[PDB]
RNA sequence: GGCCAGCAUCAGUUUUGGUGGCAGGAUAAAUCCAUAGGAAUGUAGCUUGCCUCGGUAAGUAUUAUAGCCUGUG
RNA sequence: AGAACUGGCGAUGCGGGAUGAACCGAACGUAGAGUUAAGGUGCCGGAAUACACGCUCAUCAGACACCACAAAAGGUGUUAGUUCAUCUAGACAGCCGGACGGUGGCCAUGGAAGUCGGAAUCCGCUAAGGAGUGUGUAACAACUCACCGGCCGAAUGAACUA
RNA sequence: GCAGUCAAGCGUUCAUAGCGACAUUGCUUUUUGAUUCUUCGAUGUCGGCUCUUCCUAUCAUACCGAAGCAGAAUUCGGUAA
RNA sequence: UUUGCUCCACACAAUAUAGAUGGAUACGAAUAAGGCGUCCUUGUGGCGUCGCUGAACCAUAGCAGGCUACGAAUUGCAAUGUCAUUUUGCGUGGGGAUAAAUCAUUUGUAUACGACUUAGA
């Protein structure tokens, strides 16, 4: 019900991340998603890597810039998986996917907007406790990605200038929960109680 | 099928206490201490005494308690090695070309490095792990002794040195040569 | 030596005596108590005070509950009923916030708009003391 | 299906050289009193020279539990048409009701050894009347006293689609 | 006075719900009650090294300082 | 390629089978409402990331019969299962100890007490120990076990089906 | 054309280090066939020269394993084009 | 020849919407584990407590929201019953700023023509 809609993609699966965003973007609703580096995928490293150099095979043969373009980072495997889920060759997934833009890591726009995380595509949930999963950093980085080592430089600087945030807002509301519990014993407050608050 | 509850009991002597908190396992001891990481495999733990822990896996289904086993004899063994320590006692083999065993300090850490390896020239090095010492013996000089803590690492060490010097394009059914293990045991028995 | 840290968790776990809330069912919401287990996946269960039938139900329609009591294997709806009022259960349960909270979304959605007006009229009194306070 | 457990008695047509043709009664497991009945002729028809035709259906009754709140132990005897040959099995199996127990029998057969429900023939369906002749351990483990085990990695279903916080498996 | 909408009242087709009564089956089985026996995944009690008030050990013990099953009504 | 009964394509659109003259369903005036067929319900895609019992984790997994392919033989990978027995009169496994005396029982004698070899094969002691299971000194020796005892206090084997 | 299972035996004694009949299950479309569906109001038909790419059932080159591999020289196999 | 350029300040007008008329309300990390409060021999610590959905939390009366320190009807039983915010035109007054490219000529470190590379008050 936002307007726009941060969602946060650690532990995540990735194509079942893309098939509720396939259809909540295609419904109106701007998605931004965020720390796709931090993805997981099903199966294992060396599978879900030979299931991507079985793609950089299928180039075209006499003009290899006119074939699939093997992006390689997670943003734009991402983008790909959500590409194939919208029909893309029209002016409606032409218009989805202008509601959907796509990071690596928090950028600072959304740095301060409340992320959140979608429950039937997470892998704690979904996938059975004791299987192998697939870092999808990991996998960039061993076909050519060569922007992971900034990311963790970024990403540890905003953690930091965040949690002292944490902290101080935590010694804020403290006191608030002190202000209101040391004054809800009027009536005012057993008036609200009775009917559930 | 699955089962219920499956569950191995690792004892405790004393001068030993496990710090342990999301099988992020601490150990220590008299011979030192010893981190452990189980992020990767499903298993509880209960102190029911100072004398004893109690691991435990639930159904799991005959791929879990083939781990539970496995867990149970790398704790004992990481006790065992901060309680009493291991030693391996390697031996050199040949006939006619000496193996000149030394330790060079290179621009880093220690390296261990042998010389006329059948006559090769390939002054070959090794890396020597962080938590290892090394010696000689006395009652003969044709051999090392590794030592440590860390049993995998020990272990390791040795074998990384027996994989290296091995012989090439040769019948190894006749050029028995180059170095081995011949025993393993503790620096306090 | 010094104390050795451990700890795994302490579940609530199915036993002969457990209770245990239903979430989905035709009785769901009310109370029921564990008699014996089938197997991994299910058990049979007798809610007699709370009017739940004698069932054999599954372990994903319901809901296991921290506090527990005891009874022999096999009991029946009676013993159930009669350890049930021994033990104190209903008020065990009611004193947790568990329950303080169903209760709460429960008058909560039996609002009437005249209250759900009294509820805004409310809160803007307590709040303005809080701010008076916290300044 | 829903199964019921239905008890069957039939009847070789009056002959004038014998009216009062034996009986015979069968204890089945179907969905309804029409297949009980085809069922019925067809058990029947493998063991005596009797077609639908030439018989008639005495009596068609069900059978309901006598105790459907009380656990019990059976063992099955029964055997399932593979592939390639025939074989006949025992499985023991934990449940509160003669006919839940050949629910979960079906299913249990249907994915392990991949027969349907025309490849099987339930021959004899017993309580234990004591837990010392059981022999299988999927069902012994369940006989310990004071059971107790957890269940550790609890999933709330999500109502909404989107949450504003991680959730946590600890039950 | 004509067209476009809204509401009510009815007609045809159809959909989705709430609720009441009646009949049947082993005149449901069950639960609950009464009653005779039987057993243990052995409850008390009694033996048992100590001790957390018999807590462990393992004999005894068929309801007792818990209960259960089977049958019959 | 060539015949028999029936159905269909040709002459035939429509929903489904991704696309297909023949397959499944079903045959057509133009429209409205309702219910459905065959097929499906993560997204493209309209519809349950529905429910319940299990299996499978595969460094070319597998997923709409027609239809676009896949075997013989194998695997202690795993699941479930059939038959046969071992056995608290202590097996199965591991570690500890004993394995000796009549007697080198005889021939190949350049040398075999068991042993480069060959015809041959019984006793005493017993808890129990072979005229010998291997290593080997030109020979002897010294080692190991088949054989039994001690810790052991549970079950383990062997063959086979899918 | 290529490959596999049995293993009767060859292989100084030594089935399978290599080989391997009697039989048998397959794979391929780079062979020759068989058929006639497309093209008869024409698809320009042999080989060579020039040139690019791909396949693996690898001749060489790299790291390896396995032998009746003492060394040298060789044979078999694998990852691999 | 500040006809012209450029902004900010408001006075309108015109054109456009891949679609708001309460709030995109901020730790991280693990899930066979965690948060929050307190104590502290500040530890991979003791105790308590929580989830079991955000169904929450915050604001929420006021001519579609006022005069002041009362009026709000007769849209006659419903007809968005108008408010969002970019892009552009016009006049006013309060400002700030005063240039480069191309053709042509030419060079040849280059060139099929274009182009590229240079030089020229």
């Amino acid at each position: 019900s936002q307007p726009v809609v941060v969602i946060d993609a650690k532990d995540h699966l990735l194509g079942r991340l893309a098939s509720t965003i396939a259809k909540q973007v295609l419904n109106g609703q701007k998605i931004v998603v965020v720390r796709a580096e931090a993805l997981n995928i099903s199966g294992e490293f060396f599978r879900n890597k030979l299931k991507y150099h079985d793609f950089l095979r299928k180039a075209t043969a006499f003009n290899k810039t006119r074939g699939p373009f093997h992006f390689r980072a997670p943003s734009r495997i991402l983008y790909k998986a959500i590409r194939g889920m919208v029909s893309h060759k029209t002016a409606r997934g032409k218009a989805a996917l202008e509601r959907l833009k796509i990071f690596e890591g928090i950028p600072p726009p959304y740095d301060k907007k409340k992320r959140v995380v979608v429950p039937q595509a997470l892998r704690v949930l979904r996938l059975k406790p004791g299987r192998k999963y697939t870092t999808l950093g990991k996998l960039s980085t061993s076909v050519g990605w060569k922007y992971e080592d900034v990311v963790a430089k970024l990403e540890d600087k905003r953690k930091v200038r965040s949690a002292e945030y944490y902290a101080k807002k935590r010694a804020f509301t403290k006191k608030v929960s002190s202000a209101s519990a040391a004054a809800s014993e009027s009536d005012v407050a057993k008036q609200l109680a009775s009917f559930g608050y | 099928m699955k089962y219920i509850q499956t569950e191995q009991q690792i004892e405790v002597p004393e001068g030993v206490t496990v710090s342990i908190k999301s099988r992020i396992v601490k150990v220590v001891g008299p011979r030192g201490t010893l981190t452990k990481n189980l992020k990767h495999i499903d298993v509880t733990f209960t102190k029911v005494n100072n004398q004893l822990i109690k691991v435990a896996v639930h159904n799991g289904g005959r791929k879990h308690v083939a781990a539970l086993r496995t867990v149970k004899s790398l704790v004992d063994n990481m006790i065992t090695g901060v309680t009493k320590g291991y030693k391996y006692k390697m031996r050199y083999v040949y006939a006619h070309f000496p193996i000149n065993v030394n330790i060079v300090e290179k621009d880093g850490a220690k390296f261990i490095e042998v010389r006329n390896f059948l006559g090769d020239k390939k002054i070959r090095n090794v890396p020597v792990r962080d938590g290892v010492t090394i010696e000689f013996s006395t009652n003969v000089k044709d051999e090392i002794v590794l030592s440590g803590n860390s049993v995998e690492d020990v272990s390791q060490n040795a074998a990384d040195l027996q994989q290296i010097c091995r012989v090439r394009n040769k019948d190894i059914r006749k050029f028995l040569d180059g170095i081995y293990v011949s025993h393993k045991g503790f620096i306090t028995e | 030596s010094t104390d050795s840290i451990v700890k795994a968790s302490n579940w609530r776990l199915v036993e002969v005596g457990r209770v245990v809330l239903i979430k989905k069912g035709q009785s769901a919401g009310k109370l029921a108590a564990i008699v014996e287990i089938i197997d991994q996946k299910k058990v049979l269960i007798d809610g007699p005070k709370a009017g739940v039938p004698r069932q054999a139900i599954n372990l994903g329609q319901v809901v296991l509950t921290p506090l527990t009591f005891a009874l022999p294997r096999g009991a029946r709806t009676a013993t159930v009923s009669k350890k049930w009022a021994a033990a104190a259960v209903c008020e065990k349960w009611a004193a947790s916030s568990w329950a303080k909270k169903i209760a709460q979304r429960e008058r909560r959605a039996a609002l009437t708009d005249f209250e759900r007006f009294q509820v805004m009229v409310l809160r803007k009194q307590k709040r303005y003391t809080v701010k008076k306070a916290l300044a | 299906a829903h199964f019921k457990e239905y008890q069957v008695i039939g009847r070789r047509l009056p002959t004038e050289s014998v009216p009062e043709p034996k009986l015979f009664r069968m204890r089945i497991f179907a969905s309804n009193e029409v297949i009980a009945k085809s069922r019925y002729w067809y058990f029947l028809q493998k063991l005596h020279k009797v077609k639908k035709a030439s018989g008639e259906i005495v009596s068609i009754n069900q059978i309901n539990e006598a105790h459907p709140t009380k656990v019990k132990n059976f063992g099955v005897w029964v055997r399932y048409d593979s592939r390639s040959g025939t074989h006949n099995m025992y499985k023991e199996i934990r449940d509160v009701s003669r006919v839940a127990a050949v629910e979960t029998l079906y299913q249990d057969m249907a994915a392990r050894h991949r027969a349907r429900f025309r490849s099987i023939h339930i021959l004899k369906v017993a309580e234990i009347e004591k837990t010392a002749d059981v022999k299988r351990q999927y069902v012994k483990q369940f006989l310990t006293k004071d059971l107790k085990f957890p269940l550790p990695h609890r999933v709330q279903k999500s109502t909404k689609t989107f949450s504003y916080k991680r959730p946590s498996t600890f039950y």
